[PDB]
DNA sequence: ATACTGTGGACCAGAACCCTGATAAATGCAACGCTCATAGCGGGCAGACG
């Protein structure tokens, strides 16, 4: 290809190539993948994607977009690198520059989504005037595709509508402004949008670059955490200020809607899982419900300082 | 082009009695010693200290073309070339008739007679088609171009009118093709012959199974002791078609032509012949003598090959303010730094005098092979830290990375040298001093103390006796010295 | 295949203010300095007027090659397609998002196959179109290949990745078929680019109508400045329904693609013009402009006067032999340096070395007979005998 | 038209010097598809990448060959040579030419 | 590898004028057979002196040239050439013009002269055997060595045909139909001069298409004998499931006679028989069951063992070596070894080796058991199984095999290589010890020879020790001027 | 084609002076396959091996060469000898040829 | 101050998966086939004289 176009501000890397065969009358759906990548094996992802380097190949003779910065500030990767591991997040990009697609969500292993949950294209009501009165254009953007929030940080729900990633898995699809965008009612639960407020500024943060706590620096931290403002007894979970904090904070449909049920009454729940010595990977939603409930004046990437330091 | 008379030698052994092909090579009595007497090196003195600096710029420069150390590897390769060499012949003997002839007397013998049981199980090509994968960097081709250039490439027999071609060298290019192999074999026949074979033989109408059956013919006819491919890591599989008939065409390169065949890859090319490499089937053949970099330890103790190359490396140094003993702490240092790869380990060494002569102090440190390990080794990161980690497959992606247009840098980095302002104490003390021959005995006791009182009392002694050899005039330098 | 990185002006037109694409090109220069600027000569120099014969007969048939002068007309046609593809780049500024409704609409007529599609009423195309007309063998090609010569081809930029094409030039094939000219377009943009678009997008067996609006498209895909077609008359001779169907399509594309289109051709490709835009006409030069001689040629003789490389010559010129020039040549740019090279061959082989006006017409009526029954049109001069034949003055 | 846009490449891959034409005699009439057709071809052939052409034919091609000024500039770019038989009487002297033909 | 035809009469009344039979080398009793293929190194008297690395690859080269023949061995002789001269009868070229014959047969029996008459005799099924025994027992080396007196192609002139006698096919480790099916092929364009892969062998057929054109291909050309090796990779692979497996080698009925042999470790025998339909067409001509030697017979050793052994011992290549064998080392080798006939070469290549390295230069039991504890390692439950004797201890552990043998001779041999040598001049370097010898010497070099230079460096410490280097210089110059 | 490279592999390495091929005729037009193609083949025959070939052939094979012979380009070859029966009728008069072999 | 009970961390084991090979069916695509327009051609009709 000699003509790639340039991301825009903070959008995903498949609306990128989208627009790569939207620009030059690109109608079959495989000659994009023959021309873009030159196999017509490469699947299509939204979030986490591979093959990456060959979409840099084509940017190569500017010289600013590189292998890193398309992957730090292109995809939703920073979402998982500080808070399952600092090995696993040196090596995730070795492991994703080059053609291995299987690995890439086995060796981070949360995205055991199975059924494609809430993979249906999504958008904003508000946010595409925006993109459209500042460019002309309109995009998928990173603050839509949010893993679990179906909401957009700033307001409102995203507009789902019935298509799936699983429909043509060889296929990229750009939005259409022909394609009619329908307003509806918007039912919103303010707790789920001040979650989303919470967890966006994490998504472009430079001092994510390298940050990642240890297992058991994990456990030393939310031990003394715990410990600090009388959350423990001695040498037992209290159960209940735990409880009623997060109770306090958040109501119950907003649980339902994260699907994050308490159980208080069965032994296994996930609050108590957290609390006990860590050994497998934990998703930002924990954190955050839990950095948000024990103490609420304290930003992301100062409490990743904090939980780090010590 | 040496076309030297055959004359035949004798050579003790049953089988190689009496064969107009074999005699003509050298003898292989004391070979051992031969074999072992590939060592050369620069001479180096203590005059070519006090020259300017790019003169001493000039002779670094001209290191790592004129050094080469043998090692254990060496030995076991040389002999094993040997054998594939001289037992090539055993079959085409010219006197005597062919093998065909030979078989088929034998099934006539066999049949009535008294001859009860006859072998028919012949010659496997007629040696093993040696596979020498290894790491890039470690040294192979100069190896094969030197180990191979002893024996005389072309021996013009006398009553029989043909050309014992010895060796050949095919030699692949950034993405090559199937066909270009085949082409460039009759192309490189010429050079060696004089002929004009890619005239009649070389034009691209044929096919492929063609190209191969003119080569049967042609190899036939010349005595060929040896066909080395090289540079299997520099090919293309798509371009040339499907990856899995590589290994196809290759086996039928091998079974047609009948000379012993010797390719040399890379990990990276293993994956082609890895389906015939597992199994230990007779007939797939490719034997491979596998390329390991230097270790530096054996039972626990440091390995006798590291520090025998080490010593014998450091002794080429030319430093102004050079200690003799090397220190434990860089000999700990560079082997973490370069892995043990043996072209980036004399590579470092040779950037690291440029980089001191010019940055100040002429010595060399931990720091200084840090600098320049963060300088001039930018494309080799990677595979050197998958080298570090051990696991195959981090070895095997980082493959065939090689650092480009060295020499290029090399130019500038003389140029750079040759624009300087400022001088050193010692070159203004050899500057000052009537440095013919008088400066030795300077340079050997510097030193012990300052030269400030040295300058004018070895002026003093040699103006008391103009007329004097060194070894008189070391013992009263010294005298006067000490009062 | 000039590749060459971009740095901008500062141009003074308030228009012009933002756009990268109008504002990387090299400055319009004034009539003045324009002038200087497109003639070239030979180097000449008198070292080689003693040596050999043949040395010699080379650089005498090395004149027509390398020697070119500014008539008046060329200093208006190279004003005119200075503002023509400078004016073809307000509606597509990239900046302000004017490209990306230009580009975005293009993909909705590759769907649907028709070419009033139009997604963004905002998009706005702003472009121009001329025909130059003129008597064959006037130098027309050659006009159009040193006046678009300033202009470097191919320039590459780093804010954005595109890689402006300034200038694209393509013929008609001689059949006049629908497909080949859209098969020649996707052959001159392969070239001047080093690229592979005729495979992917010929090879593949499509109908006329989307082959049309894949042109509309890859040409916006890049930043086209001009397409320039030259031997416009083999559209007469294709199939029914043809003859229009281009020249609606090269309308169409004017109108609502917004790229510009300058057509040339002989003067008999007129009729299906105005079988039914700027026009300019394009004579041979003639001495008797009104009641006196022209002066432009007498400077032009004179200007090719001085390049004689024989021996023995006449330093000054005769009026004599600027008659035998005008009432054997006609005055159509061809003939007449074709004319004086032979004859000074001529002159340089016999011996005779200087150029008499005999010597021209021997050589005249012996070694140009092909030529010479349309020419007793011209010389002639009766206008019904003038008007039969074609590509003459009508 | 594809051959010959085609045929540019491989004149420009070979460095080829001159291309020479001969028995153009048979193209007068046939199944060309129309002369003034096959003469746009002949003219058409100069997208061909430089390469002069020579053409040969015999005296009933040009009449019919060249009859538009387009295509008889083309034709004579560089002069048209034509040939004729040996006259036995110059000026009522006899040719050397010719005798030294016959005796030789 | 086209040797011409030329035809010898046999005894046996039933092969009277076939080519195919009579093409082929003569009977020979069992003993000769077996006695005829027995093979050693050369081993030239004076070659004990030479280069390390020269013996080294002579010692390298010792597994591939020692074979010793044994009991079993003439029996497996017998049945081959049974099986391969016993299904040549069915198709005989040489036929005389039938058309006649069978014509005035059927008018007799029409016209009521005669009562009966056998028109067409069609063939029925094909011979089998399966050779099973321990990994290791020499299944193979005794099978390329077996099979190597008999020609693989022959020509007749007369005729045009080509007589593939044998032909050899093993399966991968993938275990899949279709790889032997195409593998076939591979092997039978590879005996021949010729294309068939890709003429029969395309994507397009199924695997009853390519099973259904061996029968083709196998009747074109006259075969012999189809033995597959390795059929432990077909127990429980991806190939179908067992049901499949049973049912593609009850099919391979189907091709034309070519009495097939299958070859497969302990384990395989219950996967591959478990229905009575297929263990009949297993053990069709016999089943030969192969068992490592042991060092007794019934109360008194096993002579075999005893001859095996001390043929192997004079083979050996050391400068001072015990012709005669302690019984010791013998007893060492029953126990470490304990039977298997791959690991009791290899203990000794092994030995042998490890000896030249540390130049004990003399094969002992403690060298043995040296070895064995530190090479051999994987092989330990075989043998551990094979000391207790129960049955299905034994079968358990069946299938075990050294990997990277290979690569680490290889490591050996660059071990020995590196050894080097040491000239006294330069040992003399080695003898300056203290950092500030080998100073004193890198700054002496130049005036001096190192002959004289060294000693009067060295009894300049021996007298004087606590005095330092500048100091130094001024008394060795005294000695070294006088 | 192998076989036509290693047949003038062949007649380069000896010293070979006439190839002479006998009886066209009999050679089947069915599975041979295109007369064309069979012209392809002897020009091509005629041009690798590199040394001078003679053709004998039926009237019948003038057919097939048809193509071939009809050109007079240099280079083309192929000069045609005609063979007749003796004729008797040459100039008015019976020949001697014919008398003196009937008598004979 | 030790038996009783919660409890956190370490630990068995069935299960959804999911990857892969063997086989049938839909299908895109160079491979001829067809159509269209165009230029010369030999049996048939008007003609015409002794
Ligand atoms: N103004 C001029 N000054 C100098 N030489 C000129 C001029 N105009 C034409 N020529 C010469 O005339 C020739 C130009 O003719 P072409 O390049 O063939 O253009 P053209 O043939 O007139 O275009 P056509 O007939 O429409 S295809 C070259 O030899 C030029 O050197
Ligand atoms: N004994 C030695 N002394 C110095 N340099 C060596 C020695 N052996 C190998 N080399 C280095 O190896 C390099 C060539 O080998 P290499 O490039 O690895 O082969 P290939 O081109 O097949 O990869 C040379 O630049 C040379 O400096
Ligand atoms: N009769 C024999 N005498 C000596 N060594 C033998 C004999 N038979 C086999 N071997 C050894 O066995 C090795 C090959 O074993 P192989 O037959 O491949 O085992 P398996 O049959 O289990 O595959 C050879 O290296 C050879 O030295
Ligand atoms: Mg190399
Ligand atoms: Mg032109
Ligand atoms: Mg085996
Ligand atoms: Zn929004």
């Amino acid at each position: 290809m000699r003509n790639f176009p340039v991301p825009y501000s903070n959008e995903l890397i498949y609306s990128t190539i989208a627009r790569a065969g939207v620009y030059q009358g690109i109608v079959s759906p495989k000659q994009l993948l023959d021309e873009v990548y030159g196999n017509r094996k490469v699947v299509a992802t939204l979030g986490l994607p591979s093959h990456l380097g060959v979409i840099a190949r084509h940017l190569h003779q500017t010289g600013r977009y590189a292998v890193q910065q398309l992957i730090y500030e292109h995809t939703l990767f920073p979402l998982y690198a500080p808070f399952v591991g600092k090995e696993r997040r040196d090596e995730a990009i070795r492991l994703m520059e080059y053609q291995a697609q299987g690995a890439v969500h086995l060796m981070l292993g949360v995205a055991a989504s199975r059924v494609k949950s809430d993979n249906r294209f999504r958008y904003c009501p508000d946010c595409v005037a925006l993109q459209l009165n500042r460019y002309g254009e309109a995009f998928w953007q990173r603050d839509w595709y949010l893993p679990a929030l179906p909401y957009c940080p700033k307001h409102g729900a995203l507009v789902f509508f019935d298509r799936a990633v699983d429909d043509h898995r060889h296929q990229f699809w750009a939005l259409g402004h022909t394609e009619l965008l329908s307003d509806y009612p918007k039912d919103s639960l303010s707790q789920l949008t001040a979650l989303a407020a919470y967890i966006a500024p994490l998504l472009d943060a430079p001092r994510a670059q390298e940050l990642s706590p240890s297992l058991e620096q994990w456990t030393l931290f939310y031990q003394r955490l715990a410990q600090d403002l009388g959350l423990t007894k001695s040498k037992h979970i209290r159960h209940d200020l735990v409880a009623e904090r997060v109770r306090q904070t958040f109501s119950d449909e907003a649980l339902e809607k994260l699907d994050l049920k308490l159980a208080e009454n069965k032994d296994t729940c996930w609050l108590k899982s957290i609390f006990r010595k860590h050994r497998k990977a934990f998703s930002y939603l924990q954190h955050s419900i839990v950095w948000q409930a024990l103490l609420p004046k304290l930003t992301v990437i100062e409490a990743l300082q904090q939980a780090s330091a010590l | 082009a040496t076309r030297i008379q055959a004359v035949y030698r004798d050579t003790g052994v049953e089988a190689y009695r009496d064969n107009p092909f074999i005699e003509a090579l050298p003898p292989l009595q004391e070979s051992v010693n031969s074999a072992a007497s590939l060592k050369s090196s620069l001479q180096l003195t203590s005059s070519d200290l006090q020259k300017s600096r790019v003169i001493r710029a000039h002779t670094i420069c001209r290191i790592p073309d004129d050094y080469f150390q043998p090692l254990g590897t060496h030995l076991l390769l040389s002999e094993r070339i040997s054998v594939m060499i001289r037992g090539g012949y055993v079959g085409r003997n010219p006197k005597t008739g062919d093998l065909q002839k030979h078989l088929q007397n034998g099934y006539e013998r066999v049949q009535t007679g008294e001859l009860e049981t006859f072998r028919f199980e012949e010659a496997r090509s007629t040696a093993q088609s040696l596979l020498l994968i290894g790491c890039s960097g470690s040294g192979k081709t100069t190896s094969l171009h030197r180990i191979l250039a002893t024996y005389p490439q072309v021996i013009y027999h006398r009553e029989l009118n043909v050309e014992q071609v010895v060796y050949l060298k095919i030699d692949c290019s950034h993405n090559g093709s199937l066909k270009e192999i085949c082409l460039n074999f009759f192309r490189a026949l010429d050079r060696a012959l004089g002929s004009n074979y890619e005239r009649r033989y070389g034009l691209k109408r044929h096919g492929i199974e063609t190209m191969l059956a003119l080569m049967s013919q042609i190899a036939n006819a010349h005595a060929l002791g040896l066909l080395v491919i090289d540079e299997i890591q520099h090919l293309s599989r798509s371009r040339s078609g499907g990856s899995q008939e590589m290994l196809n065409f290759f086996v039928t390169m091998v079974n047609i032509i009948g000379v012993p065949v010797m390719l040399i890859g890379t990990p990276k090319a293993r994956e082609i012949f890895e389906a015939d490499l597992r199994s230990a089937r007779r007939g797939a053949g490719f034997g491979a003598i596998f390329w390991d970099p230097i270790q530096q330890t054996q039972r626990g103790k440091p390995n006798q090959e590291w520090i025998a190359f080490t010593d014998n490396l450091w002794q080429l140094q030319l430093l102004q303010r050079k200690d003799a003993l090397l220190s434990d702490e860089v000999r700990d240092v560079w082997y973490e730094l370069s892995q043990g790869v043996m072209d980036i380990v004399v590579k470092l060494f040779v950037l690291a005098q440029l980089r001191a002569l010019a940055l100040g102090n002429e010595r060399i440190t931990a720091g200084l092979l840090r600098q320049v390990y963060q300088d001039e080794l930018k494309p080799v990161h990677p595979m050197l830290e998958a080298l570090r980690s051990g696991i195959p497959e981090r070895i095997a992606r980082y493959s065939d990375l090689v650092v480009p247009e060295i020499d290029k840098r090399l130019i500038q980095l003389q140029l750079d040298i040759a624009a300087i302002q400022e001088q050193t104490p010692e070159e203004k003390a050899l500057q000052e001093l009537d440095t013919e021959d008088q400066r030795h005995l300077y340079l050997m006791l510097k030193e012990d103390y300052d030269s400030s009182l040295l300058i004018p009392t070895i002026k003093k002694a040699f103006s008391q006796n103009p007329t004097m050899t060194r070894q008189k005039l070391l013992p009263l330098v010294l005298q006067w010295l000490m009062e």
